[PDB]
RNA sequence: AUUAAUAGGGACGGUCGGGGGCAUCAGUAUUCAAUUGUCAGAGGUGAAAUUCUUGGAUUUAUUGAAGACUAACUACUGCGAAAGCAUUUGCCAAGGACGUUUUCAUUAAUCAAGAACGAAAGUUAGGGGAUCGAAGAUGAUCAGAUACCGUCGUAGUCUUAAGACUAGGGAUCGGGUGGUGUUUUUUUA
């Protein structure tokens, strides 16, 4: 299994594994009530986004699928990497949904709207682990390399500048 | 440089030998060694200084594995050019009974030739096939599929349909 | 199995692993179930039940599968093992004698742990069973 | 000839083709010829245009690293192949006339 | 001590199989862990789609694990209780030409039921699924027994699929002898 994912509202449990699967199951029990497997190469993380209840997988390939609640089809996809995802972040705005990926960039686009909003190439060489935290959107990554960048939502005070 | 070496069959060096006239005046101006050692059983070819390309050195194996195939070397020889492929297909690692080989064989070679030569010549390759190889030669593109096919009919599945379906494939060409 | 009883268990797995890819696959599932016998048995019983449990999940018509899980939950006598696996016998699809010697199994799970209460409700969920 | 020397370890196939800069050891590290990233049509990387165009950049990285004669060592699939290249070897020979590059110690790697 | 189809046979020495059993000797191409000329494109390629996709993928600056098989030479030239057999060794059931006045006259002729291997995708999903059914049940410990020895369900059990030629003329094949040189065979006629 490459890595798992808890639904925050305690009622399914998924994982993204290195035989391409996304096995979604139970909490309170093991009962497998489907699985995905339509990408290239593997599935790495999933992403759970409970305020809309969507599935975003990030998988081997470049490509990201989201996934609904219930019908386990294809609402949405992220595009446009180069190299690997391995790791997607979900979003206080819920729908702007955050990317790192191997080869050393972070991109944020809305999920809703579908079209790049912002890629932003801090790193240099590929992503390992990226998490977030709500209220602040305050977003920290680590990278193949040593460092770390800390990015956090001031829209507020830019939009006060100009 | 280096050279190409390998033993012929022993009616290819008398064939050989019928046009080893023109084939030694062109290889020793293209710097090709192309000698018959009828003492060894080998033919050889020294790549010297005196090539202006250095796909010399290629067309002089191909012409010497064409020469080894005991088909007719001055119609196999000619594939110096980029656009003219000519290559062996050992054939004879498909089969153990030799009834069952004479029957492949026969099926190969389909009614009075042309029934399945018809194919190669819609194919574009001149397929001539001795003992345990057949030796072809033609435009890569028209020989690959060919040579596929060759390998298909080579199988122990009965080479009628292939010839068939091969000869579809031909009438489907047209479009 | 001489590994396991010399504690050499993470190099065995890997040697089994190694063997079993370089065996046929058609020699390799009774292989597979040759090493979950045999690690239920002489190795520890949750790698055992790990290569039971994945042994089934390969084979999806393998009533000896089935057979060799209840087997090695008999060979600890858990109770709440057994009923896990009869949910999980339950989970699984099964014909008309295949459900009958699952329910006399389970209905000789029942006599083996000896609660009448859990015996009724497995006598009841058989016969749901059977109206189908 | 000052040891201004090199090998060129071509392994090509019907419609793809690699290029191994060597020296008689593993060395003289002066580039490496993509198959179908000069062109992508499917045709056009069997064609000799596009191999060539290949080979035009890797002989120009190849004059940059010092390696002057080119020591041919001509690699097929082989096998259950055809054991034989498309147009690339045509087209590499070609280019080392272009470049003008010294023949000598050619030889066929082919299995 | 009439018979010798020398009906037939242990033998008898020279010489032999890519028949075949091991015994070492080469590795031709693949898989993984290696690991890169830090190459993300490479199989396929009616153009396509489609397999593997930036988990290194032609490769590699080669270690092991394994199987694997004789390339132009080359090729049925041959050799099989038989289901078949293509380098290089030491051993053997046995098989091999032949001569024998030497092996003996006495080693039953076809053979089915009794025995030896026993082969041109041991593929697909529902159904009766009953007699029974390996895989494991469980009884006696035997320092040691899935069978030693009773008790159960699954692939199974069985169908569902990939001219009245009238005539000549040269050449051709199959021979042979006049002479001619080697080959056949130079006792194995």
């Amino acid at each position: 299994i490459n890595a798992l994912s808890v639904s925050p509202n305690d009622s399914i449990f998924a994982t993204a594994s290195y035989d391409k699967t996304c096995k979604i199951w139970n909490l309170e029990n093991g009962e497998l009530e489907a699985t995905l497997a339509n990408h290239k190469r593997g599935l790495w993380d999933v992403s759970f986004c409970q305020y809309d209840k969507l599935l975003a997988t990030s998988s081997g390939d470049k490509t990201v699928k989201i996934w609904s609640l219930d019908t386990f089809s294809v609402m949405k996809t992220l595009e446009g990497h180069t190299n690997a995802v391995q790791r997607c972040s979900f979003i206080n705005k819920q729908k702007q949904l955050i990317s790192c990926g191997a080869d050393g960039l972070i991109k944020i686009w809305d999920c809703s709207s579908g079209e790049c909003l912002k890629t932003l190439d801090g790193h240099n060489n590929r992503l390992w682990a990226l998490s977030t935290m709500n209220d602040g959107d305050m977003i920290v990554s680590a990278d193949a390399d040593g460092v770390f960048q800390f990015w956090k939502d001031c829209t507020e005070q830019e939009i006060e500048e100009e | 440089e280096s050279s190409f070496m390998t033993l012929f069959p022993k009616y290819r060096e008398s064939y050989l030998k019928t046009i080893w006239n023109d084939v030694t005046r062109a290889l020793d101006k293209h710097n090709i060694a192309c000698v018959l050692d009828l003492v060894e059983g080998s033919m050889t070819v020294k790549t010297t200084r005196k090539t202006y390309d250095p796909a010399i050195i290629l067309k002089a194996r191909d012409l010497i594995k064409l020469l080894a195939r005991s088909v007719p070397f001055p119609q196999a020889v000619k594939i110096l050019q980029d656009d003219m492929a000519c290559d062996v297909i050992k054939i004879g690692n498909f089969v153990t009974n030799k009834e069952r080989f004479v029957k492949r064989r026969q099926r190969l070679v389909g009614p009075n030739g042309n029934t399945l030569k018809a194919l190669e010549l819609l194919t574009k390759c001149y397929i001539l096939v001795q003992g345990n190889t057949v030796s072809a030669m033609g435009p890569f593109k028209g020989l690959k599929e060919v040579r596929r096919v060759v390998e298909d009919c080579m199988k122990n599945i009965h080479p009628i349909y292939h010839i068939k379906e091969l000869m579809i494939k031909r009438e489907l060409a047209k479009r | 199995d001489f590994l396991i009883s010399h504690n050499e268990e993470q190099e065995a797995r890997t040697i089994l692993g190694n063997a079993l890819k370089a065996l046929p696959k058609r020699n390799h599932i009774e292989v597979v179930r040759k090493f979950a016998q045999l690690e239920f048995a002489k190795g520890d019983p949750e790698r055992g039940r790990s290569l039971f449990e994945g042994l089934v999940a390969d084979a999806p018509k393998r009533i000896d599968l089935w057979n060799v899980y209840v087997d090695q939950e008999v060979k600890a006598k858990d109770k709440k093992k057994v009923e896990d696996l009869f949910e999980r016998i339950i989970t699984k699809k099964i014909t008309r004698k295949q459900a009958k010697f699952f329910f006399n199994k389970w209905l000789q799970f029942e006599e083996s742990e000896g609660d009448e209460k859990t015996i009724e409700y497995v006598k009841a969920k058989a016969t749901e069973y059977v109206a189908s | 000839n000052s040891q201004v020397f090199g090998v060129a370890r071509i392994y090509a196939s019907f419609n793809d083709t690699f290029v191994h800069v060597t020296d008689l050891s593993g060395k003289e590290t002066i580039a490496r010829v993509t198959g179908g990233m000069k062109v992508k049509a499917d045709r056009d990387e069997s064609s000799p245009y596009a191999a060539m165009l290949a080979a035009q950049d890797v002989a120009a990285k190849c004059k940059e690293v010092g390696i002057t004669a080119v020591h041919v060592k001509i690699r097929a699939t082989g096998g259950t192949r055809t054991k034989t290249p498309g147009p690339g070897g045509q087209a590499a020979l070609r280019a080392l006339a272009r470049s003008g590059l010294r023949i000598g110690r050619i030889e066929d790697v082919t299995p």
